[PDB]
């Protein structure tokens, strides 16, 4: 139960970071916005994937 | 127990008192003891309880006889209230009720002071309607001039042009901040603490009405020319506009690739053929009134 | 939720109480509790005040005439 | 205390959290002054009344 | 709901009597209030003595009745069925002596009473005592005794109490002080039921307003404080 939930938190919190880190940007570089997220290239790329999917 | 150093006890033991159901006494000597209550808790630190305090008096009272040392005291103390939390118009609001007290008016340091308090936390206060009409209405006071370099400053601050943050340092720094036997610089920008925040608070306003000009008149500012017109590093430049953008209070789109920074907004086909419409609108218009005059001018140099 | 409260007030105290008290019962213990504060000159509500409501709040017996029970 | 203090600081009242205080009673002798203290209280405010 | 409430002997539709909740609040006709504090050793009862002419005269208008010797009472309410209930009282001690032998001790003397209240509000045949009966009293083995026992025919051990128009505002006052346990003396009971006396009628109790019976372990007799002492009371109660 806590490592679902947790890991469902987990997503909802990359989500609502990553929407947040884009608003003011409108052609932002995948490393920059890792680099704000503190994630790795990969994760965000698939997450930002995930999302616009 | 004041005069003892005791003054957390002091404040507790003052506190309990209830001066508003102390009805028989005069009101008068009921705002002094609210006042002296107000400092009490200021002084403890107790930011809530002095508002409460403060709402606690009114303000129609001070426009009595006597009241002038009320009024000073306690705008004072609201002063460092608002200080403390952060709310440059309101403190300016407070300046200039401070500066409107007859004996402030009279005597001509106390009311230099209180202008160019005024004309500080004007500037300090973030752009906003209301703030826009507060500056609007302390220019227009001929006072001013006898304070060359705050009414300078305040007429910049509301001139659509970009002033360069270390062009207006290299100006005013020594006006601003230490003064002069001629030049009474006031701690609202001194060297301690609160005075080096509000120093980096009006940095932050000097740079949001040079964001605020470049994307009323740009519309597309590369991020070096952006930074180097703000007096900020390109990272800094750009954290500044992000956080600008995301609260909504100017429009960019920061093309971190390119280091576009364009400001228009996106040009639905709707709305470009409308401006088109009324160009053509109004040159119909101009002609018809032109041909008017034109008829006019036959008709009377025949 | 929406009331100030105390980081002193547990209300898990005064659920496990064993008196049987309806919503309104609790919605007036709640409004009670803040007004005791406030009647105090104090914009936190505490421990103390709770209690003081609640038992203010529970007595409904009024009279009772002391032999119907 | 009753009229004053809603009046003055519905800050503090919301701040609490509790909004409403209204309600309140004069129950006793039949027109022993009870108008007049609806009156005296109108010292401040109490204009409509 | 309403028209239940003509006859003693006929139930509310909620389950009530409302002739006995009728004489009840007639208890406090009279206007008086009375309290009663059983200390560790001492059992004192105060009461109101309102004297509203000059013509009166002050010593046949206590309200404070020596049903005996070692067993006391004092009436609050209407003044002749207290009266009759205080004489009722007494033959119920007196007939209690005669047929058993030793003193009947308080609880017994007023629960006799309070079957006579009920079985009169049971068969209608009279209207209900109006007149609530507070009694004190040492009892060997069971130390200061105060009892009060009503029209309706209820009666209950009490630390202390009151029967009057000021009954509730009286018994929480003494809720607020029995609570801070503390040695119960002859002269803190005193002491402590005129404070409350004082408080719920808010009245400087000058020494002719007030009536003052004791009954002590030392002494197990029914005595009546004249004015000096009461006033020494009083004055060490100022102070
Ligand atoms: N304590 C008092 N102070 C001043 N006026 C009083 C007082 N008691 C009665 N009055 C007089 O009686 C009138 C008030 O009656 P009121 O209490 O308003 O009756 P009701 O309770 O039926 O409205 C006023 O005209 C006032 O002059």
């Amino acid at each position: 139960i806590i490592s679902t939930h947790l890991a469902k938190l987990y997503d909802n919190l990359l989500e609502q970071n990553l929407i947040r880190v884009i608003e003011p940007f409108s052609r932002v570089q995948i490393e920059h916005i890792s680099s704000l997220i503190k994630l790795s290239k990969a994760d965000v790329e698939r997450k930002l994937s995930q999302m616009i999917l | 127990k004041e005069q003892n150093g005791d003054v957390k006890e002091a404040a507790s033991i003052l506190q309990e008192l209830q001066v508003e159901t102390y009805g028989s006494m005069e009101k008068k000597e009921r705002v002094e003891f609210i006042l002296e209550q107000m400092r009490l808790c200021l002084a403890v630190k107790d930011y809530i309880r002095t508002q409460i305090i403060s709402k606690k008096i009114n303000t129609k009272f001070f426009q009595e006889e006597n009241t002038e040392k009320l009024k000073l005291k306690y705008y004072n103390l609201m002063i460092q209230l608002d200080q403390h939390e952060g709310s440059y118009l309101s403190i300016c609001k407070h300046y200039r009720a401070i500066y409107d007290t007859p004996c402030i008016q009279a005597e001509s340091e106390k009311w230099q002071q209180a202008l160019k308090s005024v004309v500080l936390y004007v500037i300090l206060a973030p752009f906003d309607n209301e703030q826009s009409d507060l500056v609007h209405r302390i220019s227009g006071d001929k006072k001013l001039e006898e304070i060359p370099k705050y009414k300078d400053l305040l007429k910049l601050f509301t001139t659509m042009e970009l002033m360069r943050w270390s062009t207006l340092v290299e100006d005013y720094g020594m006006e601003l901040r230490k003064g002069s036997l001629e030049s009474p610089a006031t701690d609202v920008f001194g060297s301690t603490e609160e005075g080096e925040k509000r120093w980096k608070d009006l940095k932050n306003r000097v740079v949001e009405h040079n964001i605020r000009i470049m994307a009323k008149y740009y519309t597309r500012i590369t991020m070096k020319r952006m930074a180097q017109l703000l007096d900020l590093s390109v990272d800094e430049s750009e954290a500044f506009l992000s956080n600008l953008v995301v609260n909504k209070t100017i429009f960019a789109k920061v093309d971190r690739l390119a280091g576009i920074i364009n400001f228009q907004r996106p040009k639905d086909p709707n709305n470009l053929l409308n401006d088109w419409s009324q160009k053509l609108n109004s040159l119909m218009s101009l002609v018809n009134k032109t041909t008017h005059l034109i008829a006019k001018e036959e008709m009377i140099h025949n | 939720s929406k009331m100030n409260l105390s980081e002193e007030v547990d209300l898990e105290d005064y659920v496990a109480r064993p008196d049987k008290i309806s919503g309104a019962d609790i919605n007036s213990i709640c409004q009670e509790s803040g007004m005791l504060a406030v009647r105090e000159n104090r914009y936190i509500v505490l421990a103390k005040d709770f209690e003081k409501a609640y038992k203010t709040v529970i007595k409904k017996d009024e009279q009772e005439h002391e032999f119907y029970k | 205390e009753v009229i004053e203090l809603p009046l003055t600081n519905p800050e503090l009242f919301q701040r609490v959290g509790i909004i409403p205080p209204k309600g309140c009673l004069l129950y006793g002798p039949p027109g022993t002054g009870k108008t007049l203290l609806a009156r005296a209280v109108a010292s401040q405010l109490d204009c409509n009344f | 709901s309403a028209g239940f409430d003509r006859h003693i002997t006929i139930f509310s539709p909620e389950g009530r009597l409302y002739q006995v909740e009728y004489a009840f609040k007639a208890i406090n006709q009279g206007g008086l209030t009375s309290v009663a504090v059983r200390g560790k050793d001492c059992a004192v009862i105060v009461t109101q003595k309102k004297v509203p002419d000059k013509l009166l005269d002050s010593s046949t208008v206590t309200h404070l009745f020596k049903i005996t010797e070692n067993i006391g009472c004092v009436m609050t309410g209407m003044t002749a069925d207290s009266r009759s209930q205080v004489q009722r009282a007494r033959y119920e001690a007196a007939n209690w002596k005669y047929k058993y032998g030793y003193e009947i001790p308080v609880d017994m003397l007023c629960k006799r009473i309070a079957d006579i209240s009920q079985v009169y509000t049971q068969n209608a045949e009279m209207r209900p005592l109006g007149c609530c009966m507070i009694l004190i009293g040492i009892d060997e083995e069971q130390g200061p005794q105060v009892y009060k026992c009503d029209p309706a025919g209820y009666y209950c051990g009490f630390k202390a109490t009151a029967a009057g128009v000021k009954q509730t505002e009286s018994t929480s006052f003494l809720e607020k002080k029995v609570k801070k346990k503390f040695d119960w003396t002859f002269e803190q009971t005193v002491e402590t039921a005129i404070t409350c006396l004082s408080t719920v009628l808010s009245i400087d109790f000058k020494p002719s307003e007030i009536e003052v019976g004791v009954v002590t372990v030392e002494n197990p007799k029914f005595r009546i404080l004249t004015e000096a002492e009461i006033d020494a009371h009083l004055v060490a109660l100022a102070e």
